[PDB]
């Protein structure tokens, strides 16, 4: 299915990926410490997860 | 568990890069039609396509650059920029110098170089004469003044000697380089080129409600910056919508590297209706033209820009 990302996150997400790749992990971190449902896709397969992300752009 | 993310971060940056490159690759003919369509379907679109075909390149012409570089007083310019730099102690070893340059070109142009022309001065009479001028309206260019890029001459009658003085409206920036006067049209035209002659990264920004200006990329500020040469103004996009309190509809900018809708930068109140074109179309339109425009660049130039793009998008919608 679809991501389910906050308009503010999905934004700053695509901000830092394009503007500050250095900080993209700690973002990726906290973003997960906050979306239970997503943390799942991460735990049980980073791959699926990242593909989902690229859907937002 | 205990996920740890760089393992996953890095994976992303990588698949993101490829994503981006794919976008700015193939000119897939599904679009070739959707595009082609729109340029006949809606004429607004047609409008901007035409504008891009002119603006997005005319200014990247190195004969011109050198003519202007001859013509300006590069001495006085740099002299000042160096004065105003010495005063600064901003950031250690930083690109801020080029900002000063702009700011100085900004004052040079306005204070010394170029003149504002409300109604022309009466060429027979003295020099500072322009109210004993009454408008007779417009006419086609005298053929001689079609040598330059003039499609219409506003004409004036002097009330003191009763002679006609003409004010032709030219688009050849070099011509302006000699007449040295005009309105925002000419003001912006020449000043855009002045800027490009320093090989600054510049955009020409068209506001549908009869006003134009330009954008320059300050590297030190790391983003596009609003420069208007008429108003002698550096970085204050609000000027129009709040200070002038001007009603605005569409603001779009054209530069050699892209055509982008810069409305949300400027139209921060007094927002007219958008509706010469469906929103999704206008997006596409640009993206498409930008693509066509960037067609022949190495892979990492392409990425690097597409990033600076998304930087802007985030600055526009988040409208800081
Ligand atoms: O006002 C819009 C229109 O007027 C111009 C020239 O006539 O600018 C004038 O208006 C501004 C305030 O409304 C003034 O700040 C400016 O100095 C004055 O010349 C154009 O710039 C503009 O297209
Ligand atoms: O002549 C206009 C020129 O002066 C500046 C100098 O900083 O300040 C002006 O900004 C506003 C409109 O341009 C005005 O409301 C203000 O009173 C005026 O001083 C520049 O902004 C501008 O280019
Ligand atoms: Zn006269």
């Amino acid at each position: 299915g679809s991501i389910g990302l906050t308009v503010e996150d999905l934004l700053s997400l695509r901000q830092v990926v394009s503007g500050n790749p250095e900080a993209l992990a700690p973002l990726l971190e906290n973003i997960s410490a906050r979306y239970p449902q997503l943390r799942e896709h991460i735990m049980a397969n980073p791959e699926v997860f990242v593909s989902m992300l690229l859907e937002a752009v | 568990n205990n996920i740890d993310f760089d393992s996953i971060a890095k994976m992303l940056l990588i698949k993101y890069k490829d994503f981006i490159l794919s976008k700015f690759k193939k000119a897939a003919p599904v679009e070739n039609i959707r595009f082609q369509n729109l340029v006949h379907t809606n004429q607004f679109a047609q409008g901007v396509l035409g504008q891009s075909q002119h603006l997005c390149t005319v200014y990247d012409n190195p004969s011109w650059h050198s003519i202007v570089l001859e013509t300006l007083d590069l001495d006085l310019i740099y002299k000042n920029v160096d004065k105003e730099f010495a005063k600064d102690g901003h950031a250690e070893g930083e690109n801020i110098y080029t900002d000063y340059l702009v700011k100085e070109l900004l004052r040079y142009f306005k204070q010394d170089f170029f003149k504002w022309c409300n109604k022309p001065d009466c060429n027979h009479c003295g020099q500072n004469t322009s109210e004993n001028m009454t408008p007779l309206g417009s006419q086609g260019p005298n053929g001689e003044e079609s040598k330059f890029n003039c499609g219409t001459v506003e004409i004036y009658k002097c009330n003191r000697c009763g002679n006609i003085t003409r004010f032709p409206r030219y688009n050849d920036p070099i011509k302006l380089l000699e007449t040295r006067k005009g309105r925002c049209g000419e003001w912006c035209n020449l000043f855009t080129l002045i800027l490009k002659s320093f090989g600054l990264d510049v955009r020409y920004v068209w506001n549908r409600e009869d006003h134009v200006w330009c954008e320059y990329f300050s590297n030190f500020l790391n983003r596009w910056v609003h420069v208007d040469s008429c108003e002698q103004s550096f970085d204050q996009p609000y000027i129009y919508s709040i200070n002038w309190n001007k009603k605005m509809s569409y603001c779009i900018a054209f530069g050699k590297d892209g055509v982008v809708d810069v409305s949300k930068r400027y139209i921060l109140q007094n927002e007219l209706p958008r509706d010469q074109i469906k929103e999704e179309d206008l997006k596409f339109l640009c993206q498409f033209i930008t693509k066509r425009l960037r067609y022949s660049l190495n892979d990492d130039e392409i990425y690097q820009l597409a990033c600076r793009d998304e930087q802007e998008q985030i600055e526009l919608i988040r409208g800081k």
